[PDB]
């Protein structure tokens, strides 16, 4: 491997051998001269020395190039350690058939599919290309299917899309921790330079769409297609091995859609509505009614399967909303109405697609979760559900309760100045009547948040649960949580922690209010230390699991 | 009244409540200044190049009677400018020659000087000259060196107790860390024993560093300890007691005392008694005699008859022993103390367990420690124990440490000397123990008042020093041999070291790297930049868990937002906007002095320790109109824990509101609306922006990109201008007015543009010039546009159209769906310069040449290539086209038949020459912009190298010929005004010069002289002009000098246009980034009830789980911005009358609480409203404050004057059906910005390619279209799952498998689908490594 | 070149040149055996030349 | 690190046997 070509400079495993060769060839032509005994005995040192060194660097002494300080690397260097033989010989290898691209989210798609773009299809099957235009007679010699695959024409792209069709490839994402960071998929050919990953296996391969990438890899023997499309196939990990709870799940911008879909407010717009359940979207689309509305009643035809082995039929009229009433097309057969005649937050979507898995089987359950994908993404984007800043409410007493906790302290700091309470009682004190406050506060923010007053039936008076677009998010449970509303709405609370303790004054304000320069400077603290706590655990995680997985 | 003319253009409204004091530093002071400081000439020696000769330079010969001096230095003048040395590809710098003093002196006499050697200076190494932007062009590339953090010389008591003790035991050590030499630890033991460690190896017994200072146990004894009398004589066994000095110990019996007894037996000691005891005059009292037993001797005392050694210094008494000793050698023997509650010995047990009492057996205990065998011969242990820490030229730690020394030991003088001292010895000693017995309290190493700040200029005097040490020696050895001469200064004075050394220091090191160069704020922050490791500090990243945290002491200092997310979070920090540097290397920070009440305008600059005592006051705190403040009550810090003081104990205040931010982030909008990660990530996203082909300036911002912009050095900024006379797209001349003009010049100053140069990042750099001609300029005002500026601000990214909604789910999780319009008006584009080069390397068949006879080609591949064989400039090349032709010899064609007809019939080949040609790598596309060639001296083949040397020739003549032009001008226009009233009309002057006339008028007055002169004065100019016009020349033409191989040298250059497209990063300024998942075209994008769509949808699933409100204000405020500037955009367009345009933007200005006076109709002529309303048509720009934005009352009250929604949503309409969304939604104007991560260099694919020669396996990541690593945790994966077959499959068939990848490979193309194993040949490898150890290994049947 | 007379150097990397052993340089007096002692100065003869 | 395991190259003879192969 010469550097500059002139001279090879061949380093760090002919340097030793050069020295041992050369310290060997000189003490054995001074031995047969009669030398004396210090110098043979010298040489010999050296000799040991010599070897030792080309054996193992690091145990005795140290031999360096010219102009760098960094030892050589001997024998059992390139064995041992991360940079070691084995550790490229443990799968460290690289492989022929793989490619890159960033993620890209691609919501048409169905569980068994990717969307793989053309410039690195035609290159990932170029061997196959190259036979099926030998099998079709379009390229009578090598060179011609070459020339032909190089100038990019119609016949190529016919042929690929031909040979692409029924053949699994799968990806990876670059960190796999459990069993389902390798799914298979069927590659779809897209104009583009991304690959399309599919919104629900996101979860479960860990994906967020902000920059990450992910490796794709062939199989082309047949035990290898057969294997992956019958065992690493993403339409068969429906259950998590870890637990057992279903590992597809609808979390967000379906959640949200469904919710806003399966809602009910009073005097919405045709509110004593009869009808038979088809009619539902019928009158939504065209005009009539709100998918909100109350009081609808459509005629519903449950099936059962009461039988050993068979379903039968069952007729009612049970009350509900429009918004239910079609979501039921969605829903199957043989699964009740009771488990849609609800808020459907989004466990209630979890106990829906689980009880679909263990009633009905594998087919309907990936279908009901495609099409709930579909049908969420879609009235989620017909809701509007914008976000703003009146959308975050802060309640009128807060005021009050924080001048009551100030007066509350004044009144514990004279209490100590009259010297009845030490500092650590008084510190504790002082702790105890702020998380009080703060415990009010937060309270006080839910009430004013969760209910809503509006008019019914000429009532004018009516209070039903809110349509704030936080709250609902929060309560649908799609993104964010009630105590991160608390820090939007209310007050961030203590937030206070240098190395263990606790400040005694706390962070008395929100985001929507803004922040002083000496609080935004004391919540900063705790984002350091997670961040640096993730940063520094990563690295132990994945060791514990290295030696987890050697020892079992 | 702010004129600002380059200002005046665009006035930017402020949302600024609080009134600024100080203004903003030069943003770039800690780059420069220490560099200034590092070359400037000091009368007195104290820091610099002056400082580093003084220090070692007076060379003594070994008793030889000659000596050697210098007088002074100086610094020669660049060879070439920095754009030169960009260009050609050498380092920037100036030689150093200094003038030295050889004298010798003869034998027999004192110091008698016979000769003098002081008549020549030598050159000694080139120093890299630092530019005017704080950066080196060290090799051609900018490059920025790093400032250091680490922790000052001194004396730390640190605990290090806890957990790590394994005994449930606090410990006490202390180390004492100089500049220079060894490390000194003090430990203490869980058996209450000290030790002495040095360099951190094997501990010492206590008091051996105290033996080895001539000290025996007597002086140690009475030196450490307090003796008490003890004077029992007659058997009285009397104590003095001191209740005062001694007390808290329960009496056991026999206790009397003055009058009454003091304690009786039995009973506690009590403060009754103590003061009992202080008030009456207590003398010796009688005590048992089981006090004697447990007390330990002082000294050593001795027999009066005979001078046995009983009673042996540190030895506890014995009943037996004290009636002879009592008897024989005296009655008041000295005795210690030694009480549990309030002391302890700790040294006394150490004692006994030193193995040697002389100095001769301690000596040697030290050589023992630094050197296994080699025992001393009482010449090399005393030798080595005084230059380890007591020698003058190998301690010398600092003036900063001797500071910190005497500041932690309560010493008022600061002045000492870096040697140590047996007094500093056991002061140090004494203070731990009395750490360890509770006085005082540990340090703290996070404290930012102990650890100290090294720039550039000291670490490069440290690199020079430690290299002209290096000569010292062989300048030594030579006048000592040989001395019987009388040559030249230059007997061992050689460069190469010093250069080397220098030169290492400056290219490759820790510190010094590529700069930044997508962002000026990327290459401004980038300068700021303070990291922790290095040569020195942190050795890595590891080792640390609390040294990463927010110390309390940061707050004026350095940013608790800006640092990376990586493993090296908390280790790579950024100053804040006011934080300087202290005079020994500390953070300061400016405060304003608060008197009595009042708040002064002085500025005082506070360390990290001062600020701890007083009580500082908060920016966010009402003031009067005199300075009063308005609560009573404020809230202040005092030493670390915030809270409320009346206003008689203030004593400063803070300066502004930007004090504790850096610069990164005192570009964010409504940071105080944005939780601290988020605020970390958007500023560490803010460095990655790519500039894109139109600069946008922000609608929402703070007011510092103006500063940034201006201090980054990337503008073209007007000195000393009055006016312009000639504008063009890459030149810009300013006439200077005669105020700033001083005679001797022309009075014309020129710049000269950049135009599309690569930057480190293979971006583009391009500045475009703002003014037009006649347009008067002042001083300090921007006169051009570098990458990412719009009229002098920071303008990175563009003013996006965003609504926040989900659609159809595009933008599930972090994707972003994206118009087509904003394709189509090339938003977003960006454009990237590549570097290709080749070299000519002759060989020893011959030389190689580029001569385009380049064999087995086709005519249309040699199609773009002009006859010296490089392309032509403007070329279209994509794929594997040839940009410079080139050929290497082989060897002389055989006279073989074969050959000999193949030459007969073709000829001109003969295969002598093979196609070794630069080609354009695989996947690259551009046009070329530019090429570059470079010949080596003494080679003229120049085919068409002298085409770039006449347009630098010609561009030369163009840029020097105008100021001669000038002064010629003047000259004539002298001549025609002094020959008037002299009978001549300006006619003839202007038809032909003729000298005018040569005096033709013959008055024999001064007139005849003034023509004399006037002609001597011109032909002088001429001579000058032409002596100009051929140095450039010389200069231009003189040849490189190159690599001994290289022959020649062959640059292209290509320009590539990339636009957006899915995969593509973006970003905002508030931590949230995304991936474009679609590009929807305008009619189905969502439009509103005026038809206009927005431009990218955004989901709204984020905000309240990542907290970004920020997001949400600054979108309305954007909105409220671009409807201002729409109205005035209609009123525009409808041709209105001056007047009501001029009230609406008073008007508009005008708007919200108290913050800032400006007004048109007084400043404002009627003209300049035009422009100001035509620069402000698209948008009114905002600027709020960090911590002192606007208010959410003040923008709805803005969106009120535009005619929109105050609460900021609109109902919107789906293009693709036409019904109306529910839920009306919320749109604006968002600053978004594309980043440096683009899916055109993130894609790769492969099928087949070149594997390595060992191990046999695709080669890795795109080096070379390689493979992509299956890894140990993607098998475990496919274990998991059960994939025998595709495991075998991808360790096999995939890989090192040689004779299986080609039947596999077969066999696909057959259309078969089957494998063969085989074995890897890694397995292989590994065998014969074994086997290659004495390890037979071998696999059986 | 100098700017003209071009004045010649060697090439300091591939000119050989060999340094004598003080260790051995420094034995040979006090070696007491008449063959050991002859040895090292025969074979410093021969290195010196 | 210093530079070792070098790409392969493809020569006319390999070139020509991969072609045999086919």
């Amino acid at each position: 491997v010469p550097l500059d070509g002139g001279r090879f400079a061949t380093s760090d495993l002919n340097d030793l051998y050069r020295r041992v060769i050369n310290r060997n060839n000189r003490l054995k032509r001074l031995l047969d001269l009669a030398a004396p005994d210090i110098i043979v005995r010298n040489e010999k040192r050296m000799l040991q020395e010599a070897v030792d060194a080309l054996l193992d660097n690091g145990r005795r002494g140290r031999a360096i190039t010219g102009s760098n300080k960094r030892p050589l690397k001997s024998l059992a260097d390139m064995i041992k350690g991360k940079q070691g033989r084995f550790r490229q010989n443990l799968l460290g290898k690289r492989v022929d058939y793989s490619g890159r691209s960033v993620i890209t989210v691609g919501p048409y798609l169905r569980l068994h599919q990717c969307g793989l773009p053309k410039k690195m299809a035609l290159e990932l099957f170029k061997p196959f290309i190259y036979g099926k235009l030998e099998l079709r007679g379009l390229a009578t010699t090598i060179k011609a299917a070459k020339k032909m695959v190089e100038r990019e024409e119609a016949v190529v792209w016919d042929i690929l899309d031909e040979v692409i069709r029924e053949h699994p490839v799968l990806l990876n994402r670059a960190p796999t921790l459990h069993r389902l960071g390798i799914q298979a998929f069927e590659p779809v050919l897209i104009e583009g330079k991304a690959i399309q990953l599919h919104p629900l296996v996101c979860a479960a391969y860990n994906a967020d769409f902000d920059g990450d990438q992910m490796a794709v890899h062939v199989p082309l023997t047949l035990e290898a297609q057969l294997e992956a499309r019958a065992l690493m196939m993403s339409t068969n990990n429906i259950l998590s091995p870890a637990n057992g709870e279903p590992i597809i799940v609808p979390s967000q911008d379906v959640v949200l859609g469904l919710y806003y879909m399966t809602r009910d407010c009073v005097n919405a717009k045709g509110e004593g509505m009869v009808l038979t359940g088809p009619k539902e979207a019928e009158r939504l689309y065209r005009s009539g009614l709100a998918s909100l509305h109350a009081r609808v009643k459509v005629r519903i035809t449950e099936y059962e399967k009461d039988a050993n082995g068979e379903l039968v039929a069952k007729t009612s009229l049970k009350d509900t909303t429009v918004g239910r009433a079609i979501l039921w097309m969605i829903v199957p057969k043989g699964l009740p109405y009771s488990i849609v005649n609800q808020a459907l937050g989004k466990k209630a979507i979890s106990k829906m697609l689980n009880t679909c898995y263990r009633i009905l089987g594998l087919k309907p359950t990936v279908i009901f979760a495609d099409q709930i994908m579909y049908t969420g993404f879609a009235y989620a984007a017909r809701s509007g559900a914008s976000v703003g800043i009146d959308d975050m409410v802060i309640p009128e007493k807060k005021h009050e309760i924080i001048s009551e906790a100030e007066a509350e302290v004044a009144e514990i700091q004279e209490q100590f100045q009259s010297g009845l309470v030490t500092a650590g009682e008084r510190y504790n004190k002082v702790i105890d009547i702020w998380a009080a406050a703060n415990d009010r506060v937060s309270k006080a923010m839910m009430d004013n948040l969760q209910t809503e007053t509006v008019i019914n039936r000429d009532g004018q008076e009516e209070k039903q649960v809110s349509f704030n677009s936080i709250y609902m998010m929060a309560d649908s449970g799609a993104r964010g949580s009630a105590a991160q509303i608390r820090q939007l709405a209310g007050m961030r609370g203590l937030m206070a922690k240098p190395d263990g303790s606790i400040i005694e004054t706390p962070i008395t304000a929100n985001f929507r209010e803004g922040l002083n320069v000496l609080q935004y400077f004391i919540s900063t603290h705790g984002a350091r230390k997670g961040l640096a706590d993730t940063a520094l655990k990563t690295a132990n995680s994945g060791y514990l699991t290295r030696r987890l997985v050697d020892v079992a | 009244m702010v004129y600002s003319y380059t200002e005046k253009k665009r006035i930017r409204k402020d949302f600024g409540k609080r009134p600024q004091v100080l203004d903003v530093p030069y943003l770039l002071s800690i780059q420069l200044d220490s560099f200034q400081k590092f070359i400037e000439q000091d009368p007195e020696g104290q820091y610099g190049l002056e400082a580093a000769f003084r220090s070692v330079f007076p060379i003594q010969s070994y008793s030889g009677n000659s000596e050697l001096q210098y007088v002074s230095y100086r610094l020669g003048e660049p060879v070439f400018d920095v754009q030169e040395c960009q260009i050609r590809g050498v380092t920037y710098s100036a030689p150093l020659r200094v003038k030295l003093r050889l004298v010798i002196y003869e034998r027999e006499a004192p110091e008698g000087t016979v000769k003098d050697i002081k008549e020549q200076e030598v050159y000694m190494g080139e120093i890299p000259l630092m530019t005017d932007n704080g950066t080196f062009v060290i090799n051609g590339t900018e490059r920025v060196i790093v400032s250091q953090l680490h922790r000052s010389p001194g004396v730390f008591f640190d605990s290090d107790k806890g957990k790590t003790h394994s005994s449930g035991k606090v410990l006490y050590n202390a180390r004492i860390i100089p500049y220079r030499g060894s490390w000194l630890d003090f430990e203490f033991d869980p058996k209450d024993n000290l030790f002495v460690r040095i360099d951190r190896r094997r501990k010492l017994p206590a008091t051996i560093i105290l033996r080895a200072l001539n000290y025996t146990t007597e002086q140690i004894l009475d030196l450490f300890f307090e003796k008490v009398i003890f004077e029992i004589r007659d058997n009285k066994l009397q104590m003095e007691l001191v209740p005062e000095r001694l007390r808290g110990e329960t009496a056991s019996f026999d206790i009397e005392a003055n009058g009454k007894v003091y304690v009786e037996k039995g009973r506690r000691i009590t403060a009754r008694h103590i003061r009992q005891l202080e008030k009456d005059d207590v003398k010796l009292i009688e005590v048992p005699v089981e006090y004697i037993a447990g007390k330990v001797v002082a000294k050593d005392y001795i027999d009066e008859s005979t001078g046995e050694l009983i009673c042996a210094a540190n030895m506890e008494l014995s009943l037996d022993l004290l009636a002879k000793l009592s008897q024989s050698g005296h009655k008041r023997i000295e005795t210690l103390f030694t009480n549990d509650l309030d002391h302890g010995p700790y040294i006394s047990e150490t004692l006994r367990v030193d193995p040697t009492n002389d100095r001769l057996s301690a000596l040697v205990e030290i050589y023992r420690m630094m050197r296994p065998g080699e025992p001393p011969t009482r010449e090399a242990a005393e030798s080595l124990f005084e230059n380890l820490f007591f020698s003058e030229d190998r301690y010398d730690l600092s003036a900063v440490g001797r500071m910190k020394f005497n500041r932690s030991l309560l010493r008022e003088e600061i002045e000492g000397s870096g040697i140590l001292s047996k007094d500093d010895i056991i002061d140090v000693m004494k203070k731990l123990i009395d750490i360890r017995n509770g006085k005082g309290e540990v340090d703290d190493i996070d404290h930012l008042g102990n650890r100290r700040i090294r720039s550039v200029g000291e670490m490069a005097e440290n690199q020079f020093r430690v290299g002209l040490v290096r000569v010292e020696r062989a300048v030594k050895e030579r006048l000592s041999l040989g001395d019987l001469d009388t040559l030249m200064p230059q007997d061992m004075i050689n460069a190469k070291p010093i250069s080397a050394a220098v030169k290492e220091f400056f290219g490759s090191s820790q510190l010094s790297q590529f700069m930044d160069q997508n962002n000026p704020l990327s290459e401004i922050t980038h300068k700021r930049r303070i990291s922790a490791l290095g040569p020195g500090g942190l050795t890595r990243e590891r080792a640390g868990f609390e040294v990463r945290d927010v110390h309390p002491t940061h707050y004026g200092r350095v940013c608790p937002i800006e640092t990376p997310e990586g493993p090296n979070i908390g280790l790579i920090n950024s100053l804040s906007v006011y934080a300087q540097t202290n005079e020994y290397g500390f953070l300061e920070t400016p405060y304003r002095k608060v008197t009595d009440g009042v708040v002064t305008d002085e500025i005082h600059y506070l360390s990290a320790i001062e600020e701890g005592n007083y009580v500082i006051a908060q920016a966010n705190s009402n003031l009067d109109e005199e300075g009063h403040f308005v609560e009573d009550l404020v809230t202040c810090r005092s030493k670390g824990e915030s809270s409320l003081f009346s206003r008689d104990q203030v004593d400063y205040m803070d300066v502004s509101t930007q004090q504790v931010v850096s610069v990164g982030a005192s570009l964010i909008p409504f940071l105080e609306h944005d939780d601290a990660n988020r605020a970390l990530m958007g500023a560490n996203m803010q460095r990655q922006a790519v500039p894109t082909l139109r600069a946008d300036k922000p609608l929402v911002g703070t007011g510092m990109e103006r500063a940034v912009a201006v201090d980054s050095g990337v503008t073209a900024v007007a000195k000393r201008g009055g006016v312009v006379q000639y504008v063009d797209a890459s030149r810009i001349v300013i006439k200077v007015n005669e105020d700033e003009m001083y005679p001797g010049e022309a009075g014309i100053d020129i710049y000269n543009l950049t135009k599309y140069t690569r930057s480190n990042q293979n971006t583009c750099i391009n500045q475009m010039p703002c003014v037009s001609l006649g347009e008067p300029v002042e001083r300090g005002d921007v006169l051009a546009d570098g990458p990412s500026t719009d009229l002098g601000e920071l303008a990175l990214g563009q003013n996006m159209r965003v609504a926040f909604m989900p659609w159809n789910g595009y933008n599930f999780e972090d994707s972003i769906l994206v118009s087509e319009r904003v394709v189509q008006e090339d938003r977003f584009t960006t454009i990237h310069i590549q570097e290709l080069a080749c070299v000519s390397r002759d060989t020893k068949l011959g030389p190689e040449e580029i001569t385009a006879d380049i064999p087995n080609v086709g005519e249309a591949a040699l199609s773009k290539l002009d006859e010296s064989g490089i392309v032509y400039i403007g070329a279209e090349v994509t794929g594997g086209d040839i940009l410079v032709g080139k050929v290497t010899p082989k060897g002389e064609t055989q006279l073989t038949p074969e050959e000999k007809l193949l030459r007969a019939i073709f000829g001109e080949k003969a295969s002598d020459v093979k196609d070794s040609s630069l080609r354009v790598p695989n996947g690259v596309s551009g046009t070329v912009i530019d090429v570059q060639v470079f010949t080596r001296d003494g080679v003229e083949k120049d085919k068409r190298a002298l085409e770039i040397e006449e347009m630098q020739l010609k561009q030369a003549k163009k840029d020097l010929s105008e100021e001669l032009q000038i002064l010629e001008a003047g000259l004539f226009s002298r001549i025609r005004a002094v020959l008037v009233a002299g009978g001549v009309e300006a006619e003839k002057l202007d038809k032909l010069p003729r000298d005018r006339w040569l005096e033709l008028g013959l008055t024999d007055e001064e007139k005849q002289n003034q023509l004399e002169q006037l002609a001597e004065q011109y032909d002088e100019l001429k001579h000058e002009f032409e002596k100009k016009l051929e140095a450039k020349r010389r200069k231009i033409t003189q040849g490189d000098d190159l690599a001994p191989g290289v022959l020649k040298i062959v640059k292209v250059y290509l320009a590539v246009k990339r636009r957006i497209q899915p995969g593509d990063k973006m970003a905002g300024r508030h931590g949230n980034k995304g991936v474009i998942s679609k590009i929807n075209p305008i009619e189905d994008m969502p439009y509103d009830e005026n038809g206009t769509p927005v431009d990218i949808v955004l989901n709204p699933l984020g905000v309240p789980s990542r907290m970004n409100i920020g997001q949400i204000l600054e979108t309305h405020l954007g909105m409220a911005a671009k409807g201002i500037g729409d109205k005035i955009n209609a009123m525009l367009k409808q041709q209105q009358e001056v007047a009501k345009l001029r009230e609406f933007i008073q008007r508009a200005y005008d708007l919200g609480a108290d913050v800032r006076q400006k007004v048109d109709l007084s400043t404002f002529s009627d003209e300049e409203v035009m422009r100001l309303a035509e620069n402000l048509r698209k948008g009114m720009p905002i600027a709020t404050p960090v911590f002192d934005g606007a208010k959410e009352a003040e923008i709805k009250e803005l969106l009120k004057l535009g005619d929109l929604p105050t609460s900021g949503q609109i109902r919107l309409y789906d293009g693709r059906t036409g019904e109306q969304f529910e839920r009306p939604v919320t749109v604006g104007y968002m600053y978004m910005l594309k980043l440096n991560h683009l899916v055109d260099d993130k894609m790769h694919a492969r099928s087949t390619g070149s594997y390595s020669l060992v191990t046999q396996q695709p080669l890795g990541g795109k080096a070379q279209f390689g493979g992509q690593r299956f890894g140990e945790m993607e098998v475990w994966a496919l274990e998991a799952y059960g994939a025998a077959y595709t495991l075998q499959e991808m360790l096999t068939v995939k890989s090192d498998d040689v004779n299986g990848r080609t039947k596999m490979y077969k066999n696909i193309v057959d259309g078969n689908h089957q494998m063969e194993p085989g074995m890897p040949e890694s397995f292989n490898v590994l065998l014969k490594e074994i086997r290659s150890l004495g390890i037979n290994i071998e696999l059986e049947d | 070149k100098v700017s003209g007379r071009w004045t010649v150097e060697l090439n300091a990397d591939s000119i050989p040149r060999l340094k004598i052993n003080q260790q051995y340089a420094a034995m040979g007096n006090s070696a007491r055996n008449d063959a050991d002692g002859q040895f090292i100065r025969s074979n410093l003869q021969e290195a010196r030349w | 690190l210093p530079v070792y395991q070098g790409e392969t190259t493809q020569t006319l003879q390999d070139y020509l046997m991969w072609q045999v192969e086919l």
